[PDB]
């Protein structure tokens, strides 16, 4: 996913990886260790939050899927950037 | 060994004035020289130099020749008058490498233990920061391979010296240095999504491209590996700032405020002392 | 008989080796040699610049090696261009840069070698980037004070070399010699890349690299608000009043304008959240 | 429109010289020229059909319509209406007015009495005589300045500031004077210095087209061969001063010592001697032997051959010209070719206000600063006689930004040649340039009030001449010195009071041997400026005429 | 007649309304210019500077002071700060060759 | 000429009027034409200092002590760590 949407629900951890409540945390909190993820888990609410990522290979959806949201941020921040150089390129000349 | 490098002016120079050399005479090729480093510390830097009769002919791809006389008692010549200065490695000016380059620095190796070669440009162009460095290593490869020879590329920055600065940045004059803190972060913000995402749609278009042809580079991994760690925001739609959006503003708080408060008391400053200088002169006299 | 002005056409490349190889003999001086071409008895040129080993012991004229020029001179002819020697150079860093004791006696030594022989001092101290600095002069002879002793014509290209006219030992010197004017022939080609080398890695390395936030402003409105009392104070001692105070006096300055700018870093540096994203 | 102008014009009674004034009004305050010579051409068409026949309404059209064709039937019918002396008004109107180029077709299709008139009017035999004779009269020669300035005993800067203080109160006169009385002061003379002496024997000799061939053969190049090339050098030089516009016998003379003796250094004096003879004439064989001259690739050797190129093309617009100097300016590694060529493109284009404007986009935008400093006398001589805004907008931008000192005073210098006709606008414009620290600006800031106001009597030019010789840069206050002598000439003490202050500054400085050698020549060089031809003849850019005055701007710009 | 001047007297009128953008485009540069005058003065003499002892001050743009060395230097003062820290004795910093007086200590070290 | 000589004052108004709304612009442009000539030779007081730094640039300047005063004109200095020096003239301030 594109995400954020970052901190995740115990929930979904238990749909996915199928794992009951109370072993939530040797789970997530072993792959701290292992370094795949640093978030740190909200345990009021019992929702894991994710911080970094772990890339692994890649996948021909993946290319596909890259050039939707990372091309993405190409045409979102060169559009808004004309702006701030055509407003701002008369108070520089 | 080497990380990286620093090129000055005054060397890269020397490449670029024997381009008149032999450019006015040809025909083929390009210029190639011998360079000297200045080794205080890992980081590489390079002072002088000198450039050595040199060609490669197309045929015979593969042949290439050095002056060694010219490379033996010139070094003790530059030896006697700077005792600091000793050759490095290598350059030219590519622009690219034809795969013979794999033989030029390996029979250098008996001047220096690891002979880092400087890819130059005689005509500025782009992308950007010019030349380039290549370090010689051996990384054989995953696929299994025969050990495999392969310049890997060196980080290249320019660099200053006292006393050099007298000619070189005098002829220029026309430049207006600079202003910082108005115009000088300004033009690198327009700057910063124009050369920022211009190799994001030229990767881009190349990383599709492999699908299509031109696979190997599978890379790998490298390629999409520092590219999620771009991903710590996409940002994609809509920003995902729920949490960094009143932060947004809140980042600007202060900023906002001082600038309202600075611009009220400097109006005070500017407004009122101006009228009384004024009026002190301008009624006074008639 | 018949002499003329000349005119120094100096290469980027030679230029070099000029503050390059004297930076390496500081705080000592050098002694090297000047390479060039001799086109007319109006304008000379100097299309190459070497190193020549420095004296520790102090310069002579027995520090330039013959069988180091003699196996210079075949490497060049290697090289592309074998041009013929013309004249020396020495650094001076230790002083403004004035011919001593030993470069006059190496000038009829010189002179006898090559026609001209041009003297050429350079000095790092003077300044940094934004001066010519260097030195040129050449040879009056003395023995010619039977004959006219003021050349030469077109003379103004000395006249105003004669400016500033450099204190007064260095015109002391003026006695027995006279300078030379140097101009630059185009490198511009090179002089383009030497500009686009040089802003280029001075920009951001990428122009991307580089694009205490309320603390910041908190130290920053210690300047722009405890540096005010001390600032507004002054209007009020301009209230003498009226009026036993020497006037007048401007304070308006610099702080108005340093705080004016202080915000067009802070404000264009906080647009970089509206600018970089989105 | 020119429809209801016809009828104004055609309104009753009088109205005697409204039409007659209005073109000297219209045509300083007509901004596009497309029009304006449309409506004169129709109003000297009512001139010939008004009863009462005047001949100052054909002097303005003849210059301005430029049309061969017309001006040879107007004095065909005088020919037939055999009056000579209605028509003798026109027939030295045509001769100090129109150029050398026009004056070449008129003289060919007139001559196709009263044809024996027109020769010397058209080649100006009689008009040197007759002022000639005038010279020698109101002439009052005052030698005392000049051993004032001769005890000095100065080794350089001397021999070339008395041979040209003398050559200009003694104009025209032919006499011999200052060669015969010292012998040996002249023998100190050497290098370019003798080269004056045979130079400036042909000013003092300028006019009097007889006796100028075999007066000067003891100076020949080709037979006497001296032992200083320099001297034999200046002998064709000399005789293109007095050949300047209309030619002669003397075609012959250049075409013999040019393949003689003396090599390069005839090419020199040669070729400015052959292009100021051919200047205006649009002459060929000249342009075929200044294009090797401009392959020499001697530096010395260029200045004459972009010089005498400007000269025998002006007017013309030659395009291969231009082609071969600029395209050579690239690849040439001396600045004084870039010189005369700068010129030389600059005095082939002139008053055209918008061909010109096509050459003027690639001088000034080129990085070469002799080039830039090209597009300055270019863009002068283009704009010469008007007041467009266009020009002046470049114009300060190369005079400022640009980092050459050298070009930031050949661009206000331009400001004189194109405001001659108003010169009220140039102390208003160049006053705030007076404060630049560098003195490379007012030396040129200085000069730009001295050309251009040199005709007028205006005293404001006068007040800000004042601090610029106070000013502690030596050159600046030659500068003014000179620029100060342009606006006395022909102005007594009884015209300003400054005068006499001035008189006396220029023999101070010089006497005094603390000032500086350099401002000091330009102080007796300054009292010949006042003294030019005995205080008789001035130099006028704005006359009844009209037209530019090009040897005197050529002079100084080079000067 | 009167529309002739009427239609001369508007040349001064748009010649001194191009003369507007004359000074406003040139005092600004200068300006800057002047603005770049201001690190220059700043830059000299930048380092490495040599102590001295301050005398007296004996009249505008220049005062004396003794050298560390204890020679007593006459010195041009830096037209920035001519009055409050100049003092009647005080030590000053000076630049090795010319010996500037720039800045005074506190004081003190 | 009812046009005319009335409209035409009214014509020659709006350029008087401009006019002398020009001239207060030309007097706001006049008295800042000042101040441009002020921090112009401001420009050159920075490089007043500066020419004459390089005066005092090579050894600085001394200061001497006159024990005794000559009719010649030439007058003995003296530094306190350094010996006696002379110089001749050296005529500035009155001798008096
Ligand atoms: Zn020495």
């Amino acid at each position: 996913r594109p995400a954020n949407h970052r901190q995740l629900t115990f929930e979904e951890i238990a749909k996915s990886a199928k794992i009951t409540v109370n072993e939530v945390e040797l789970l997530v909190m072993k792959a701290l260790s292992v370094g795949l993820v640093k978030g740190s888990i909200d345990e009021v609410d019992k929702r894991v939050h994710m911080t970094w990522v772990q890339p692994r290979v890649l996948d021909l959806q993946q290319i596909k899927g890259m050039k939707d949201r990372l091309e993405f941020w190409c045409t979102d921040v060169k559009s808004m950037e004309m702006l701030v150089e055509h407003q701002a390129h008369d108070i520089l000349t | 060994a080497v990380q990286k490098v620093v090129v000055h002016p005054l060397v890269l120079l020397s490449v670029v004035d024997h381009f008149n050399r032999i450019g006015k005479v040809g025909n083929q090729k390009r210029v190639v020289g011998v360079l000297l480093g200045s080794w205080q510390k890992k980081v590489l830097d390079v002072s002088n130099s000198f450039a050595v009769p040199f060609d490669e002919d197309d045929k015979d791809d593969s042949v290439w020749f050095l002056d060694h006389d010219y490379l033996e008692n010139m070094y003790g010549m530059f030896k006697k008058v700077n005792a600091r200065e000793r050759i490095v490695g290598w350059y030219h000016t590519g622009p690219k490498l034809h795969k013979n380059d794999i033989a030029i620095n390996e029979l250098m190796k008996r001047y220096c233990p690891n002979s880092v070669l400087v890819i130059i440009d005689v005509k500025p162009k782009d992308l950007g920061l010019p030349t380039e460095a290549y370090i010689s290593v051996e990384e054989v490869h995953d696929d299994g391979t025969p050990t495999s020879k392969t310049f890997e590329h060196v980080t290249s920055e320019i660099g200053a010296e006292e006393a050099e600065e007298v000619g070189v940045e005098h002829l220029l004059r026309d430049i207006k240095d600079t202003t910082v803190g108005t115009l000088s972060q300004r033009i690198t913000n327009q700057v910063h999504g124009l050369k920022g995402l211009n190799s994001k749609l030229l990767d881009i278009r190349s990383y599709l491209e492999k699908v299509a042809t031109g696979k190997l580079p599978i890379n790998h991994q490298i390629i999409y590996q520092l590219q999620d760690v771009f991903n710590l925001l996409p940002d994609v739609s809509l920003q995902e700032f729920v949490k960094a959006f009143y932060l947004k503003t809140n980042d600007q708080m202060v900023v906002v405020y001082l600038a309202s408060l600075i611009r009220s008391v400097v109006a005070l400053h500017n407004l009122i002392n101006n009228k009384i200088a004024n009026r002190d002169a301008e009624k006074k006299e008639g | 008989a018949v002499d003329t002005a000349e005119q120094v056409y100096i290469s980027s490349l030679a230029l070099l080796k000029m503050l390059k190889h004297g930076r390496a003999g500081v705080p000592m001086e050098v002694m090297g040699l000047m390479l060039g071409e001799f086109v007319d008895d109006y304008t000379v040129r100097v299309i190459d610049v070497f190193a020549m080993p420095q004296s520790g012991t102090g310069v002579s004229v027995e520090a330039v090696d013959p069988v180091f020029q003699a196996k210079m001179l075949d490497m060049l002819k290697q090289t592309g261009r074998p041009e013929m020697v013309v004249g020396w150079y020495h650094s001076h860093p230790g002083f403004g840069c004035w011919l001593s004791g030993v470069d006059i006696n190496t000038q009829q030594s010189f002179e006898a070698l090559s026609e001209r022989a041009v003297a050429v001092v350079v000095d790092p101290i003077q300044s940094v980037k934004g001066k010519v600095v260097i030195d040129a002069f050449r040879l009056i002879n003395a023995n010619m004070m039977v004959l006219g002793h003021e050349p030469r014509q077109t003379t103004s290209n000395l006249g105003h070399l004669n400016k500033p006219s450099i204190q007064a030992l260095i015109h002391g010197l003026n006695r027995h010699y006279y300078s030379i004017t140097i101009n630059y022939r185009k490198n511009e080609l090179e002089q383009k890349m030497l500009l686009n080398l040089h802003k280029k890695s001075w920009m951001e390395g990428l122009t991307l690299q580089d694009y205490v936030v309320k603390e910041m402003l908190e130290l920053a409105k210690n300047y722009n608000k405890a540096v005010e009392e001390e600032d507004k104070m002054t209007p009020e001692q301009l209230a003498i009043k009226n009026v036993g105070k020497q006037d007048p006096k401007r304070h308006l300055e610099e702080h108005v304008d340093v705080l004016m700018t202080s915000n067009i870093v802070q404000c264009l540096a906080a647009m970089l959240d509206t600018v970089v994203f989105k | 429109r020119l429809d209801v102008f016809e009828k104004t014009i055609l309104e009753s009674n009088d109205v005697p010289g409204m039409l007659a004034y209005s073109l000297k009004l219209c045509m300083s305050l007509m901004q596009n020229k497309q029009f304006r010579n449309k409506v004169l051409r129709v109003l000297v068409k009512i001139y010939m059909n008004l009863e009462k026949p005047d001949f100052i309404n054909v002097c303005q059209c003849l210059i301005f319509l430029d049309d061969p064709q017309a001006v040879s039937d107007i004095l065909e019918k005088l020919v037939k209406e055999d009056n000579l002396l209605m028509a003798y008004q026109i027939c030295f109107d045509l001769y100090e007015s129109a150029s050398q180029q026009f004056l070449s077709s008129v003289i060919q299709n007139l001559r196709t009495d009263q044809t024996l008139k027109m020769i010397k009017i058209l080649s100006g035999e009689m008009a040197i005589e007759l002022h000639l004779q005038f010279l020698i009269r109101n002439n009052n020669t005052d030698l005392m300045i000049l051993k004032n300035t001769k005890d000095a005993v100065r080794n350089s800067v001397c021999h070339t500031a008395t041979v040209i203080a003398n050559s200009f109160m003694h104009c025209g006169t032919t006499s011999d004077q200052f060669l015969r009385d010292n012998l040996e002061w002249l023998a100190r003379a050497t290098n370019w210095a003798k080269f004056t002496a045979t130079a400036s024997l042909g000013v003092i000799h300028k006019g009097h087209e007889k006796e100028a061939l075999q007066l000067m053969a003891t100076y020949l190049p080709k037979d006497t061969s001296p032992g200083s090339a320099y001297q034999e050098g200046g002998g064709l030089y000399a005789l293109g001063l007095i050949h300047a516009n209309h030619g002669g016998d003397i075609i012959d003379y250049l075409l013999n010592q040019l393949k003689n003796a003396s090599n390069d250094i005839v090419r020199h004096g040669g070729s400015l001697g052959l292009g100021l003879a051919a200047m205006g004439t649009a002459r060929q064989d000249v342009y075929d032997l200044l294009k090797t001259n401009l392959y020499q690739d001697d530096a010395v050797t260029g200045e004459a051959a972009g010089l005498a190129l400007g000269l025998v093309m002006l007017g013309s617009k030659n395009a291969q010209a231009i082609e071969d100097m600029v395209g050579y300016a690239q690849e040439t590694q001396h600045e004084k070719i870039l010189r005369g060529l700068a010129v030389g493109i600059a005095l082939v284009m002139y008053g055209r206000m918008e061909e010109a404007d096509a050459l003027i986009e690639s001088l000034c935008r080129d990085k070469d600063p002799i080039l830039r400093r090209s597009g300055m006398y270019t863009v002068a001589m283009a704009y010469c006689g008007s007041g467009n805004n266009k020009a002046i907008r470049r114009l300060l931008h190369v005079a400022v930004s640009d980092v050459n000192d050298d070009v930031r005073r050949a661009a206000v210098e331009s400001l004189g040649f194109i405001l001659f006709r108003t010169p009220e606008q140039c102390p208003s414009v160049v006053s705030l340039l007076s404060e630049s620290y560098n003195p490379h600006v007012r030396y040129g800031a200085a000069m730009a009030l001295g050309i251009c106001c040199a005709g007028t009597g205006n005293k404001e030019a006068i007040n800000l001449l004042e601090p610029m010789t106070n000013d502690p840069v030596n050159y600046v206050r030659q500068g003014a010195l000179i620029a100060s002598a342009l606006i006395m000439i022909q102005q007594t003490e009884i015209t300003c009071p400054k005068v006499n202050q001035f008189r006396q500054l220029y023999s101070k400085v010089i006497n005094d041997k603390h000032d500086d050698v350099m401002a000091k020549f330009g102080a007796i060089l300054a009292q010949g400026i006042l003294d030019a031809g005995g205080h008789n003849v001035t130099i006028s850019l704005q006359s009844r005429t009209g037209h530019t005055h090009m040897p005197s701007v050529v002079g100084v710009l080079v000067f | 007649d009167l529309y002739s001047r009427y239609k001369k007297l508007q040349q001064e009128l748009e010649f001194l309304e191009v003369q507007e953008e004359y000074i406003k485009d040139e005092q600004k540069n200068l300006k800057k210019e002047f603005l770049h005058a201001q690190e220059e003065v700043k830059r000299i003499q930048s380092i490495p500077l040599v102590i001295g002892q301050f005398l007296e001050a004996v009249d505008q743009n220049t005062a004396i002071v003794g050298s560390t060395t204890g020679s007593n230097y006459y010195v041009r003062i830096l037209s920035t700060i001519d009055r409050e820290l100049l003092k009647p004795n005080a030590s000053v910093a000076l630049h090795k060759h010319s010996n500037a007086l720039v800045d005074v200590l506190p004081p003190e070290a | 000429l009812e046009e005319g000589k009335a409209g035409s004052g009214l014509r020659q108004y709006y350029l008087s009027k401009i006019e002398e709304l020009q001239l207060i612009v030309n007097d706001k442009s006049q008295n800042l034409r000042r101040l441009q000539a002020q921090r112009n030779e401001l420009n050159a007081k920075v490089r007043l200092l500066r020419e004459e730094l390089q005066l005092l640039q090579e050894q600085g300047s001394y200061v001497g002590e006159v024990v005794r005063a000559m009719d010649k004109k030439k007058v003995l200095v003296k530094v306190h760590p350094e010996g006696k020096f002379v110089v001749d003239v050296d005529k500035n301030i009155d001798i008096n």
